[PDB]
């Protein structure tokens, strides 16, 4: 609002607030139970051991030896299956984003460009307002000295 | 959106605030320089015109005098209870004006309390024992219990739900206990609000303990004043809150809980109880004065040779019920 | 910012300078004379069109003045006379005589009360049925502009000397006087509720005074400069807005201006192709009249 | 910072010299980011003094800034107007620059004073040694519109 | 000991809803004030 | 959106709440006039011997 | 680019009449099996309020190590606690907001409160700056 | 006529393998070309035999 206000002011009304307040006065079931237990972060485990290449023992050893064998052919197709088209892929990603980056950008400028312009008409009512309260209140002084001085004047 | 809607008018309100301040502020020093160049209860006049009704010698022990409190049971008036310093509860009755029971049990009693079915009381001792001691029995049935005084005495509605107060900052309830560590204040002042949802405990260091009843945790402290405050007592019509102190009887509003009326008294004299009919008030102490409680010294009795320890307001509010430390006992 | 059809009229009429046009007391109607001794009536809302002319004077409309009943129309003019004008059926009412010279100024009262002044140094006070002077003043300098309260026993007269003499019709004590103006006094011009003058002088300073029977001494309240009077001695006027918060003023510099009551101005507006001898106000929204002595008047926002 | 300046006589390109004047670049970025210096007239051409536009109204007075209506100038001893082809701003006061700007055609040492210095022209120089030569009515404007089609920022 | 954050973070756009409306509140006069005095040009 | 939404909250509570303002501000503007009516009828009472 | 439920990308994203909004038929298929009605609107909805348009379909390029193997019991896990602790974290959220909204309404009550005594006392003392001036 | 009332209020993603609608078709995808290869692989088998 418009006014000419020290923030000592705001601090006394704020502690006049705080003595008046003074005197005054879906979530499942599964997940409820991981959460319960990974509230104290608690990171799950699972086996990661497949790089180990245990040497030769048990059958351990040959289940190792062919899951990896197995994951190494997946691998093979997958990352093959990639360069077969290269970077187009990832060329439109970046296309699609900075197209959304662009979309996003244009109704941010829309809407602090709404919020300068409910700015500036709330601004202008104040001014007008004010203004008028102001001219009332120096009239309201000067008509409280008028009729004080016109009194003891009478006599 | 709500929070920010919320903050936004608390900023709003607080400039508000900020400017009605200020130049109300400035008005006032303006201003201050500008003048420098029930039908059948008892009406203030027949209350006013009260004095001496008995003169009870033989109700108390001379032999210990002394008395620390005062109870009056509400469906029968006739029966008084002050605490003796014997060691003794005394219920006697004024119409026979003897004591119609004596209950002993090596400390003098300091409160006491009646019920509505005109047979069961309790009191408190310094020995650190509270008991309710029925008076048709003239035995205790019941012990509440340490290492300190007792600063307060409170029951639930029911009668038999109990809470104490000491000064060693711990409280006992007849389950659950909470201990205040961080203010250790002690505390001298303490009443039951009759709706019972929540009650006020002046302290010693003139902050007062706000707390709901059933949850049990302080909201809300008012230290305006100092040294050890007496007692603090509410009305009955709701809106009625007498509070004194060991030098002024102030009456406060439960639901603003600030200041709302004020008798000045002098430093040397002290206030001790209070009674209330929110009709009329009654105030004993060094200076015996009784004003009228809807409509804010106005009597004057000095009936009562020396300390007034309590002050009660009989039925019909013809007489009071007044006892002191000199083993005497005054109606007014 | 009003009901008006465009922002800016351009009304055109007349066959010589226009000396004055004068607002309705409802806000409706209006009309205008000058030196073609012609009183035009119009409308203020709508195609803002002629509904009557006013013939039969015999001089120059120095002045005239509405009527609170909207229904008759007073006339001062040059030829030492006053007419009385039914503006609803056009034919002679009245004529008061009784001046010896050119009737500057005209006022009317709350009460059918009539003031005017002359060149022969006198003031009159005339009912509206009397056709006679009920009351008469004399001064030793002619006096140009005149202001009655709406209340009705103190009367405003400026003159030569540049001293407002405030006369009381009843007490005839006129020891008070209104001092501090330096030349001829143009108009002057009550303030709605009645506290306030307005006043214009050839000093070239727009003054404005309290109207209160008590006063700490020094009644002027301010002045305002830049409104200043050619070398034709003509009579410019002055005006009191709706709300009494903005006086409006024309000058002989071809500008018409508007002050806040606060010594600070506000409209500088030119436009006018002569001196502007009047200025009014619409009693209900923001219309400012403009009436210069080149055959024109202008509308306002 | 980069401008290019699609006006209508051929391709005007301006860096802006942010690391020497900082604020008085940012709203240029800015205002050219927004774009709406979209048909604009070069409404001042004076042969060999400068070619001033950048109005919305194209009566040679007003546009708007992001501050909206003026800001304070920054100078500096080494800024000088020793070619043709500075870039600067336009200002009608102490500190009262506004959204047009003008391009120099020849030294100006005594123009360097409440004037700010924020722009070297590196290409489209042509095009501005061909505007000092654009039809001029009595008052220094042309007489057909010397709009700017569109300005991307780069 | 006061409520720093109750305080500072309630002002911290508060003065912004004087302070950010003044620098575009300085732009859309100017211009329409521009257009609607040229527009009726200089007579 | 967060501070439009406020915008137009605090926008639509201020169009509300001004109108009460000078509502009271005309009313205690009338008293004022009526009671400085008052005085100044007594000093013109004092005036009728000037 | 954003299913508007979670956020995910929709590979199928629908648009309705009431509102619409970019959504994903999975998600609102089981709130219609939940509720058969639109929390967004209020409303009730049926299951041909969808219409399925065409898009392009955003490519999901892979990344440096996706390729079967252990890399996806890893994401597996990893995705699991990523999208549970932003559960978490959005739930303390509301407790947080829920609780501070509570406090400044009490506070914004008592403002209310204090502006009227406040107001009251302007009254006052108005009125005996009006009186005392006789 | 619809316009685009894409900018709503929620969190997006990337649009990649990297979130669990995304991720859970890539693991049945795996699982899909896992299961491709073993039906090729037993047609073979059964022409084998």
């Amino acid at each position: 609002f418009e006014s000419t206000y020290n923030e000592e002011d705001r601090s006394a009304a704020a502690q006049i607030v705080e003595e008046e307040l003074k005197r005054s006065g879906s979530d499942r079931l599964e997940n409820a139970i991981v959460a319960a237990g990974k509230g104290e972060k608690l990171a799950a485990i699972d086996v990661q051991r497949y790089i180990q290449l245990k040497p030769p023992g048990t059958r351990e050893s040959l289940l190792q030896s062919a899951v990896v064998w197995e994951y190494q052919k997946s691998r093979n197709d997958n990352l093959y299956l990639l360069e077969k088209h290269g970077e187009k892929a990832f060329d439109s990603s970046l296309e699609a984003l900075e197209v959304q980056l662009e979309l996003l950008e244009k109704e941010l400028v829309n809407t602090k460009k709404l919020s300068q312009g409910c700015n500036r008409k709330r601004k202008h009512y104040q001014m007008e307002v004010g203004a008028r309260l102001a001219e009332a209140e120096v009239k309201f002084g000067q008509l409280l000295q008028s009729s004080i001085q016109c009194r003891v004047a009478t006599l | 959106q709500e929070l920010s809607t919320a903050l936004y008018s608390l900023d709003a309100a607080l400039r508000v605030i900020s400017r009605l301040t200020k130049e109300r502020d400035e008005a006032r020093e303006a201003l201050a320089k500008f003048s420098d160049n029930l039908s059948s209860k008892r009406k203030r006049t027949k209350l006013q015109p009260k004095w001496a009704t008995d003169d009870a010698v033989s109700q108390l022990l001379q032999a210990t005098p002394s008395t620390i409190l005062e109870n009056l049971e509400t469906e029968s008036t006739t029966s008084f209870f002050p605490s003796p310093e014997n060691s003794s509860f005394v219920l006697c009755l004024h119409k026979d004006e003897l004591l119609c029971l004596d209950i002993q049990s090596e400390g003098s009693a300091l409160a006491c309390c009646w019920l509505t079915s005109s047979k069961i009381a309790v009191a408190t001792a310094d020995a650190i024992s509270i008991f309710e001691f029925p008076v048709s029995s003239s035995g205790l049935q019941s012990v509440g219990e340490i290492d300190e005084k007792v600063n307060f005495l409170q029951a639930h509605p029911s009668g038999e739900y109990l809470l104490a107060a000491s000064n060693e900052k711990c409280y006992i309830f007849s389950k659950s206990q909470v201990y205040n560590i961080t203010v250790a204040q002690h505390i001298t002042s303490l009443a039951v609000h009759p709706d019972g949802n929540l009650f006020v405990a002046g302290l010693e260091n003139g902050e007062l303990r706000f707390f709901e009843t059933s949850s049990g945790n302080e909201l809300t402290k008012f230290g305006p004043h100092s040294s050890p405050v007496k007692t603090l007592q509410f009305g009955e019509n709701g809106y009625w809150l007498v509070v004194t102190t060991n030098s002024d009887i102030f009456i406060w509003d439960l639901r603003k809980s600030e200041l709302v009326q004020k008798i000045p008294l002098q430093t040397k004299v002290a206030a001790v109880s209070l009674d209330i009919t929110q009709l009329l008030v009654s105030s004993d102490g060094e200076t015996l004065y009784v004003h009228i409680y809807v409509k804010s010294r106005c009597m004057s009795q000095t009936h009562v040779s020396s300390i007034s320890n309590l002050v009660w307001l009989n039925e019909l509010h013809q007489l009071l019920f007044s006892t002191s430390n000199g083993a005497i006992l005054r109606l007014g | 910012t009003s009901d008006l059809n465009v922002p800016n009229l351009q009304m055109f009429g007349h066959t010589a300078e226009v000396l004055v046009a004068r607002f309705d007391p409802s806000g409706s109607y209006f009309a205008s004379g000058g030196m073609d001794r012609q009183i035009l009536l119009w409308n203020v809302f709508g195609d803002v069109k002629n509904y009557g002319v006013l013939n039969g004077c015999k001089g120059a409309i120095t002045d005239l003045q509405w009527s609170r009943d909207s229904r008759v129309v007073y006339c001062s003019s040059s030829d030492t006379h006053l007419m009385s004008w039914d503006a609803v059926s056009g034919q002679k009412i009245r004529k008061h005589k009784g001046h010896a010279g050119v009737v500057n100024a005209l006022d009317v009262l709350k009460v059918e009360l009539l003031t005017s002044v002359s060149d022969d140094c006198t003031m009159k006070v005339w009912d509206s049925r009397s056709k006679d002077c009920i009351k008469t003043i004399e001064e030793k300098y002619p006096l140009t502009a005149v202001a009655i309260a709406q209340q009705g026993t103190q009367v405003f007269i400026g003159g030569i000397d540049g001293a407002i003499k405030i006369w009381d019709l009843r007490n005839n004590h006129c020891s008070h006087v209104l001092k501090g103006h330096k030349d001829i006094i143009t108009s002057l011009a009550i303030s709605k509720d009645g506290s306030s003058l307005l006043s214009n002088s050839m000093d070239n300073t727009v003054r404005i005074f309290d109207v209160k029977p008590f006063a700490s001494a020094q009644r002027q309240l301010q002045i305002f400069e830049g409104a200043i009077h050619g070398q034709e001695h003509n009579l410019l006027g002055v005006a009191w807005s709706r709300n009494s918060r903005f006086v409006g003023a024309g000058s002989s510099d071809k500008n018409v201006y508007v002050w806040s009551a606060t010594g600070d101005l506000r409209y500088v507006l030119p436009g006018h192709e002569g001196s502007v001898n009047h200025v009014d106000f619409h009693p209900h929204q923001d219309i400012i009249l403009s009436c210069s002595s080149d055959r024109t008047i202008f509308l306002g926002e | 910072a980069n401008v290019e300046l699609q006006t209508s006589l051929g391709k005007i390109l301006i860096e802006l010299y942010t690391e020497h004047a900082p604020k008085t670049c940012q709203n240029f970025y800015t205002l050219a980011k927004e774009g709406y210096y979209d048909g604009v007239i070069f409404h001042r051409v004076i042969p060999d003094f400068v070619i001033q536009g950048g109005d919305p109204t194209g009566t040679g007075r007003g546009g708007t800034s992001i501050y909206g209506d003026k800001f304070d100038d920054e100078i500096h001893s080494d800024l000088h107007h020793t070619g043709a082809g500075i870039l600067s701003m336009a200002n009608a006061g102490p500190n009262t620059n506004s959204s047009q700007f003008f391009i120099t055609l020849a030294p100006t040492p005594w123009l360097d004073g409440k004037h700010t210095i924020f722009g070297r022209v590196v290409s489209g120089l042509s095009v501005c040694k061909r505007m000092g030569l654009i039809r001029t009515d009595s008052s220094d404007r042309p007489i057909e519109p010397l709009k700017i089609i569109k300005a991307v920022a780069l | 000991d006061s409520e720093e954050q109750e305080n500072s973070q309630s002002p911290n756009i508060q003065p912004l809803l004087h302070t950010e409306n003044l620098a575009p509140a300085v732009v859309d006069n100017v211009k329409d004030d521009l257009i609607v005095s040229k527009g009726g040009n200089s007579r | 959106r967060k501070n439009l939404t406020c915008y137009e909250f605090l926008y639509n509570q201020e169009r509300l709440a001004l109108p009460n303002r000078l509502e009271a501000a005309e009313i205690e503007l009338s008293k004022m006039q009526q009671i400085e009516a008052y005085a100044q009828q007594d000093y013109a009472r004092v005036t009728g011997q000037n | 680019m954003f299913c508007s439920i979670s956020g995910e990308t929709p590979k199928e994203p629908v648009i309705s009449r009431v509102s619409g909004n970019v959504y994903e038929k999975r998600l609102i298929e089981q709130v219609i099996r939940e509720t058969s009605k639109d929390p967004v609107t209020q409303q009730e909805c049926t299951l041909e309020d969808l219409v399925p348009v065409k898009v392009p379909d955003f490519v999901r390029p892979r990344p440096p190590s996706a390729t079967s193997l252990p890399a996806l019991l890893s994401l597996f896990q990893e995705e699991w606690d990523s999208v549970a602790l932003e559960q978490f974290e959005l739930r303390r959220n509301l407790t947080e907001t829920k609780q501070e909204l509570s406090t400044a309404l009490y506070s914004l009550d008592a403002a209310l409160r204090v502006i009227s005594r406040l107001t009251k006392e302007r009254d006052e003392a108005r009125e005996a700056l009006a009186k005392f001036s006789d």
